[PDB]
C-alpha cells in the first residue's frame, strides 16, 4: 500500500470522527449498530460464563461454540464506539 | 396568599386565630390547602372509625375487626394495599398540581378546588361549613383514637 | 414503493438495475453494506443449494458412480470424507474460489466491469445481449431463492425423519 | 488569554480556544446553606447563606489548570453523590424493619444485613438492577466532559429531564427547590456513609441502630 | 390549556389531539420523554396482542381446539402455555412472531425516519382505506378497543390465576 492510497482520516480539529473510519461499516445505521452490539455482548458474556463460570473449563470437553462468540465482547466493544461514531456523524 | 383575606376566620368574632403567628413562616396557600387535606382526611377517618366499631361491613370482606386493631389486620390481609396504590395515585396527582407552587404563584388554582363539583353544591357558606367541620373532624378523631387505643369500648368513653 | 412490504417504501440501492428486485430489504443491509457483494453471495448460495438438491434427490433416487459406496446422501458426507474423495472436491473448489477472491476484490475496486455471480459461463451465449441477460438472469435468481429455501426445507426434513426422494 | 493562569497544554486551534474562555463561578449555584452562615451578626436567610463554602477553593482549581474540573462538573457529581446516597439511607432504613418483598422458591427478599442483602440474591436479580444503572448512567452521561472542561450549555449540571417540568416558574421558588434537594443529599450521604463507617468500626455513629 | 381528562392538571406538551383518542392523559409526561410514534406503537401492539389473546383464551377455553392440537391433551388455556413450549409449536409461534416483528421493525424505523407511516398502519386493511374519514374513525374504534382489551386481558389472566384451573365465566 502506498501513502498516497489513502483516505484523510484526521479529525483533531472536529468533535467526532468521520465516518469513513468505520470502514465497510461507514454506512451501517447507528441504531443497528447499537442493538447489534447489545446482542454481541450479551452472547459473548453468556459464552465466557458457559465456558468458564457456569461449567468449569475441561480439557478433554470444550464447547468450541462457545470459543467462538467470546470474541464477540470486543466485537460488542468495536459496535458500541461505532455506533457513537454514527450517532455524532447523524448516519 | 394572604391568610387575613381567605375564609375561615373566627365566625361570631371575625378576628384571626394566629397567636403564634406562623402565617407569616409559611406559604399561606400551602396552609390551605394542608387544612382542607387535614380537614377531609379527619371527616373521612372519623366516620370509618365509627362505622367499622358499628359494624356496617364492606362487600367482599368477611374479616370483622374493632377499628383499634383493624390496621394490621387488614394490612395482613392486602386490602390496605390496595388503598395506598388508590391514595397514591390521587396524591400523586396532587403532587403534580401543587408542588410545582409551592412558594410561588399558585395562578388560578384556588387551595382546595378540585373542581369535583358536578351537582353544582358550591357556596361560601358550605365552603366554611367544610372548614369548621373539618377542624372539628381532627380534634374529634384525635380524641376518638386515643380514647380507644386506651380500651375503651365503641363510644369511646 | 417497495412492492414485499407495500406499507413502506424501498432504500436507494434497490432500483430495478439488479435481477430479482422486488423492494425487499426491511433491514436496510444492502444499503448498510455494498450490494454487488450482497447479489454474489445470494447467487453463491443459490447455486450450491440447487447443485445440493439434485445432488440429494439423484443419490436418494439411486445414481452413483462407478466405485462408490451405497449410502443414503444423509451418510453420504462422512462416507465420502473416509474415502478421501471429500478433500479432492475441496480442492477443487478451493481453485475456483481462490479466483473468486480474485474477482470479487476485482468487482469491488472496479478494476472490472464484472458482474457479482458471474465467472463468464456462456458456452451457448445464452445471455450475449441485454435483454436476455436480464431474462435469464431473472429467471435464475428466482430459482436460486426458490432452490435455496427447498433445499433448507428437504435437508432438514431428512435429518429429522424418514429418508428417501420425498422427504 | 483566559481565567486560566496559564494557557492549556492543548494546542490553539484544537481545543485552547474552548477551555480557555470564561466560565460561571461558584455564587452563581445554588448551593449556600444558612446553617454555616447561622450565627449572631453575619447570616443568611430563607436557608442560604449569602456566600457559598469552600475553603480549600476545590471550585476555583480550574484556574491552576483544565486538568481539574469545573464546578459545572462538581456540581453534577455533587447531586450524583446526593441522590445515590438518598436512595441508598432510604433503602437501608426500610430494609433494616424486615419488610421484604414476597419473594418464591426460586428468590429469597429476606435479609436484615445491608451489607450482605445483594450476596443473598440470585446472580440474575442484582445482574438487573446493576445493568439498569451500568445502562442509565452512561445513556443519561452524554456532554459530561463537556461539564469538565466548563461549557454548561448543552448540558445542565444535574437536569437529568427526569420531572424537571414540576419545577416551578418562580426562580426564588426553584431555587429553593434545588437547595432542598442539595440539603437532603448531602445530609443523606453524610448518613450513609457514617451508618457503614459504623458497620466497619463500631463507635464511629453513636446514635447508630443498625 | 388544561387536559381534558384530568382539568385539575395542565395539559401535556407533546398531546396535542393529531393521534386518535388523544385525551390529554399522561400525569407522569413520558411522551414529553421518549417520542409520541413510539408510543403509539407500542399501544396498539399491546392492543393487538391482548384483544387476541382474549379471544384465544375464551376459545381454548369454551374448547375449540386446532386441528390436530387435541393430540397434546386434556389443556386449558390456563395450561396449555407449558405444555405448547414443551412439545415445540409455541417456538414455531415465536418464529412467525418474528417474522412479523421483521416488518415491524421495519415500519417503526420508517415512521421515526420521516417516511409517513402512521403508527400501526401496516398496509394489511381489507378495503376500508376507501375513505380517510371512515378510516379515522376505525383507528379511532381501534384504539378504544386496544385501551379496552389490554385492562380486559389483565383481568381476564389474573382471576384464572386466582381460581386455578377454571372454565369461562370467572364470576
Ligand atoms: C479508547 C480507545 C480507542 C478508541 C476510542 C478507538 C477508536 C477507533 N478505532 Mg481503534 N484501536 C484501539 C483503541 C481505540 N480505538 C486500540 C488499542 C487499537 C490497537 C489494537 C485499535 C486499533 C484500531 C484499528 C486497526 C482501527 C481502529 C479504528 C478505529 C475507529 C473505528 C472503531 C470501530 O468500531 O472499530 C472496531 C469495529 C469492530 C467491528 C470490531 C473489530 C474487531 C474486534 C475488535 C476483534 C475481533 C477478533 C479478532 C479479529 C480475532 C481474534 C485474534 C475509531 C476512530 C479504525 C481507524 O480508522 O482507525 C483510525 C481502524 O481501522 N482502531
Ligand atoms: C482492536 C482491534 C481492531 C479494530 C479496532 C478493528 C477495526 C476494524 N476492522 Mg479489523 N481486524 C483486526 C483487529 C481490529 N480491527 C484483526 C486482529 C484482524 C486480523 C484478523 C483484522 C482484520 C480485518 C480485516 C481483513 C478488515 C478489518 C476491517 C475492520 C473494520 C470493520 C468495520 C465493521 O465492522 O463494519 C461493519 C461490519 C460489516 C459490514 C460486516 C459484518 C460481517 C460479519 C457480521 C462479521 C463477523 C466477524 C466477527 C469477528 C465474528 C474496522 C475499522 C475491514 C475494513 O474495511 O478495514 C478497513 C476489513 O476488511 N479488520
Ligand atoms: C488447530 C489448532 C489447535 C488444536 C489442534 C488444538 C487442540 C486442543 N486444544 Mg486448543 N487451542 C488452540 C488451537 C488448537 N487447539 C488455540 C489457538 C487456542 C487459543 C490460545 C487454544 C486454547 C486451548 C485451551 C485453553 C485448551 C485447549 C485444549 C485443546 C484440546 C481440546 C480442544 C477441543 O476439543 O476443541 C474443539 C473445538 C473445535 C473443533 C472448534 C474450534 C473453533 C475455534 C473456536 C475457531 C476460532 C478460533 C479463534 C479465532 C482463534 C484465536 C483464539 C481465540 C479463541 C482467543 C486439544 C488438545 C484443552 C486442553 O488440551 O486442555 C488440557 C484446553 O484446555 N486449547
Ligand atoms: C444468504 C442468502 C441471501 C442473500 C445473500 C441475499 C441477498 C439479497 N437479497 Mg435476498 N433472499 C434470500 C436469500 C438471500 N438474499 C431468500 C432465501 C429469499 C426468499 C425467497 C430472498 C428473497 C429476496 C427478494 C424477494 C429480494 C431479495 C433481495 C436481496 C438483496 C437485498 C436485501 C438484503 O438485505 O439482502 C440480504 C442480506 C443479508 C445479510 C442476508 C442474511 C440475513 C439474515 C442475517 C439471515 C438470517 C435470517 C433467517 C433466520 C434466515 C440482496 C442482494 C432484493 C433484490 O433483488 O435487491 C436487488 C429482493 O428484491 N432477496
Ligand atoms: C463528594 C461529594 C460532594 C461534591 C462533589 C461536592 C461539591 C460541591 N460542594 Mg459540597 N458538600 C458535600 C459533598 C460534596 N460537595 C457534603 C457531604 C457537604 C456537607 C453537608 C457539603 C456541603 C456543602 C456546602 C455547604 C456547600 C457546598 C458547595 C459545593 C460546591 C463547591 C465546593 C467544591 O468545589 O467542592 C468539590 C468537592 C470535592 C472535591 C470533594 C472532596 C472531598 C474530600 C476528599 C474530603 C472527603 C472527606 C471524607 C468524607 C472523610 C461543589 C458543587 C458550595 C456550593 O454549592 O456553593 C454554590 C456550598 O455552599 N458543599
Ligand atoms: C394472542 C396470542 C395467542 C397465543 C399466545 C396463543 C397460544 C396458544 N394457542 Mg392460540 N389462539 C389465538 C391466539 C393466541 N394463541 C387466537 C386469536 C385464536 C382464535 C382463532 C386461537 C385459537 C386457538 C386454538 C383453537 C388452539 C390454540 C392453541 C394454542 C396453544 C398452542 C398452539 C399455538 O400457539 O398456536 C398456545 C397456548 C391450541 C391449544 O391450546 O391446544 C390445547 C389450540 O387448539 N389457539
Ligand atoms: C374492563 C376490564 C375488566 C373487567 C370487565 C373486569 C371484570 C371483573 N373483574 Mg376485574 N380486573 C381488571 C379489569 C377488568 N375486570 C384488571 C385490569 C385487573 C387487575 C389485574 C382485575 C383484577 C381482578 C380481580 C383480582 C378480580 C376481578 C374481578 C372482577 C369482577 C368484578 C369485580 C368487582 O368488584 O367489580 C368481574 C368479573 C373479581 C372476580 O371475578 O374474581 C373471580 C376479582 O376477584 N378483577
Ligand atoms: C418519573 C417522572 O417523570 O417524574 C418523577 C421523577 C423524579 C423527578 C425523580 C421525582 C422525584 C423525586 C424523588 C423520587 C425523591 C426521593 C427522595 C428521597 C427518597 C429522599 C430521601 C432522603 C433521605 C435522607 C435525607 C436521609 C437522612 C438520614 C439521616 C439524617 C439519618 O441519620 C438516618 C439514621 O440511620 C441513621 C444514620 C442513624 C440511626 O440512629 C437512625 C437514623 C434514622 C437517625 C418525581 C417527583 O417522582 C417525579
Ligand atoms: C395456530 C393454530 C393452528 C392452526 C391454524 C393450524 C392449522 C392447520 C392446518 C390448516 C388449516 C392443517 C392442514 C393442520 C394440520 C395439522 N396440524 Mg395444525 N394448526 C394449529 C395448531 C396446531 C397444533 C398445536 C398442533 C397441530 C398439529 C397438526 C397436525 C398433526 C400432525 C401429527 O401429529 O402428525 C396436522 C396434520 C399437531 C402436530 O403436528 O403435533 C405434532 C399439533 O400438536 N396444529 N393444522
Ligand atoms: C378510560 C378509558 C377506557 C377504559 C376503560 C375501562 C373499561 C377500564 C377498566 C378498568 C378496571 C375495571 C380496572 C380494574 C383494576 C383492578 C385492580 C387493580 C385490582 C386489584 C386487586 C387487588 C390488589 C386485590 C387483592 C386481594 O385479592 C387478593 C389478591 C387476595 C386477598 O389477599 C384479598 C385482596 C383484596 C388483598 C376506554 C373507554 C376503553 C378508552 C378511553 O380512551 C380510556
Ligand atoms: C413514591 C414517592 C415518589 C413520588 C410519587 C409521585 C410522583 C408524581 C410525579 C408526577 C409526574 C411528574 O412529571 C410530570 O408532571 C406534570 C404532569 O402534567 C408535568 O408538569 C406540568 O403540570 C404541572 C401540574 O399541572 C405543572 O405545575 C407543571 O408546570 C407542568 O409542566 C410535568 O412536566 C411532568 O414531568
Amino acid at each position: 500500500l502506498d501513502r498516497s492510497e489513502a483516505a484523510d482520516t484526521w479529525w483533531g480539529d472536529k468533535d467526532y470522527p468521520s465516518s469513513v473510519v468505520l470502514g465497510i461499516g461507514k454506512d451501517v445505521p447507528s441504531s443497528i449498530y447499537g442493538v447489534t452490539s447489545a446482542i454481541a455482548f450479551s452472547v459473548g458474556a453468556y459464552c465466557i460464563a458457559q465456558s468458564n463460570i457456569i461449567n468449569i473449563l475441561s480439557g478433554s470437553t470444550v464447547n468450541g461454540f462457545y470459543v467462538a462468540g467470546a470474541l464477540l465482547v470486543p466485537y460488542s466493544w468495536g459496535l458500541h464506539v461505532a455506533a457513537w461514531i454514527q450517532k455524532q456523524n447523524g448516519k | 396568599g394572604n391568610v387575613n383575606n381567605m375564609i375561615g376566620k373566627y365566625s361570631v368574632k371575625g378576628t384571626v386565630y394566629d397567636p403564634l403567628n406562623l402565617a407569616s413562616t409559611y406559604d399561606n396557600n400551602w396552609l390551605r390547602e394542608a387544612e382542607l387535606k387535614h380537614g377531609r382526611l379527619c371527616m373521612l377517618a372519623f366516620a370509618g372509625f365509627i362505622a367499622n366499631d358499628a359494624g356496617w361491613g364492606l362487600p367482599g370482606l368477611d374479616i370483622k375487626c374493632s377499628s383499634v386493631e383493624a390496621h394490621d389486620k387488614m394490612v395482613e390481609s392486602g386490602h390496605m394495599w390496595a388503598l395506598l396504590a388508590f391514595v397514591s395515585v390521587c396524591e400523586a396527582l396532587h403532587f403534580s398540581v401543587i408542588i410545582p407552587k409551592l412558594d410561588g404563584d399558585w395562578g388560578d388554582y384556588e387551595p382546595g378546588n378540585y373542581g369535583l363539583d358536578p351537582f353544582k353544591l358550591d357556596t361560601p357558606a358550605r365552603r366554611e361549613a367544610e372548614l369548621k367541620n373539618g377542624r372539628a373532624c381532627m380534634l374529634a378523631f384525635s380524641g376518638i383514637v386515643t380514647q380507644a387505643a386506651l380500651g375503651h369500648p365503641a363510644p369511646y368513653w | 414503493k417497495s412492492q414485499a412490504l407495500p406499507f413502506l417504501e424501498a432504500p436507494a440501492k434497490l432500483d430495478g438495475s439488479m435481477a430479482g428486485d422486488k423492494g425487499f430489504d426491511p433491514l436496510n443491509l444492502a444499503g448498510s453494506f455494498d450490494i454487488n457483494w450482497m447479489r454474489e453471495a445470494e447467487l453463491k448460495h443459490g447455486r450450491i443449494c440447487m447443485l445440493a438438491w439434485v445432488g440429494y434427490v439423484a443419490v436418494d433416487n439411486g445414481f452413483y458412480v462407478p466405485f462408490a459406496p451405497h449410502v443414503s446422501s444423509l451418510a453420504a458426507h462422512d462416507t465420502a470424507v473416509k474415502s478421501g474423495q471429500m478433500l479432492f472436491l475441496l480442492g477443487a473448489v478451493g481453485v475456483v474460489e481462490a479466483l473468486s477472491y480474485n474477482a470479487i476484490n476485482e468487482m469491488m475496486s472496479g478494476q472490472t466491469d464484472r458482474r457479482p455471480g458471474d465467472f463468464s459461463m456462456d458456452p451457448f451465449k445464452m445471455v450475449d445481449t441485454p435483454e436476455k441477460a436480464k431474462s435469464m438472469l431473472e429467471k435464475e435468481i428466482s430459482h436460486c431463492r426458490l432452490a435455496m429455501m427447498a433445499f433448507s426445507g428437504v435437508v432438514t426434513q431428512s435429518a429429522l425423519t424418514g429418508h428417501g426422494f420425498p422427504y | 488569554a483566559g481565567p486560566m493562569y496559564d494557557e492549556p497544554l492543548a494546542p490553539s486551534g484544537m481545543g485552547r480556544e474552548f477551555i480557555n474562555k470564561e466560565r460561571a463561578p461558584l455564587s452563581s449555584y445554588v448551593g449556600a446553606s444558612q446553617e454555616l452562615a447561622a450565627f449572631p451578626g453575619g447570616g443568611g436567610k430563607e436557608g442560604m447563606a449569602p456566600t457559598p463554602w469552600d475553603p480549600f477553593c476545590f471550585s476555583e482549581l480550574y484556574k491552576v489548570s483544565a486538568n481539574n474540573p469545573d464546578v459545572a462538573w462538581l456540581r453534577e457529581s455533587e447531586l450524583k453523590h446526593g441522590r445515590m446516597a438518598m436512595l441508598a439511607i432510604t433503602g437501608v432504613m426500610v430494609q433494616s424493619t424486615g419488610f421484604h418483598l414476597p419473594g418464591n422458591a426460586e428468590v429469597s427478599f429476606a435479609n436484615s444485613d445491608w451489607v450482605s442483602a445483594p450476596t443473598t440474591l440470585p446472580p440474575v436479580v442484582w445482574g438487573q438492577v446493576l445493568a439498569f444503572v451500568a445502562i442509565a448512567e452512561g445513556q443519561t452521561s452524554e456532554g459530561l466532559f463537556d461539564l469538565w472542561l466548563g461549557d454548561t450549555s448543552k448540558r445542565e449540571p444535574g437536569n437529568l429531564g427526569w420531572g424537571s417540568g414540576l419545577l416551578s416558574k418562580d426562580k426564588k421558588a426553584a431555587d429553593k427547590m434545588r437547595l432542598k434537594e442539595l440539603k437532603n443529599g448531602r445530609l443523606a450521604m453524610l448518613a450513609i456513609m457514617g451508618v457503614a463507617a459504623n458497620h466497619f468500626i463500631p463507635g464511629a455513629l453513636p446514635g447508630c441502630i443498625y | 390549556a388544561k387536559s381534558q381528562a384530568l382539568p385539575f392538571l395542565e395539559k401535556p406538551a407533546s398531546l396535542d389531539g393529531s393521534m386518535p383518542g388523544d385525551v390529554g392523559f399522561d400525569p407522569l409526561g413520558l411522551s414529553s420523554y421518549f417520542p409520541l410514534d413510539w408510543m403509539r406503537e407500542a399501544e396498539i401492539k399491546h392492543g393487538r396482542v391482548c384483544m387476541l389473546a382474549i379471544v384465544g383464551y375464551i376459545a381454548v377455553d369454551i374448547g375449540i381446539r386446532a386441528p390436530g392440537a387435541e393430540k397434546l391433551g386434556s389443556l386449558t388455556s390456563f395450561t396449555a402455555h407449558n405444555a405448547a413450549v414443551t412439545s415445540g409449536h409455541m417456538w414455531a409461534l415465536l418464529g412467525v412472531a418474528g417474522i412479523a416483528e421483521i416488518a415491524g421493525m421495519a415500519g417503526i424505523a420508517a415512521t421515526l425516519n420521516g417516511s409517513g407511516r402512521a403508527p400501526g398502519d401496516f398496509a394489511f386493511d381489507g378495503g376500508f382505506a376507501k375513505d380517510a374519514a371512515k378510516l379515522e374513525r376505525f383507528k379511532l374504534s381501534e384504539i378504544k378497543h386496544c385501551r379496552l382489551a389490554m385492562m380486559a386481558f389483565s383481568g381476564l389472566v389474573t382471576q384464572d390465576a386466582m381460581a386455578n384451573g377454571m372454565g369461562f365465566p370467572y364470576f
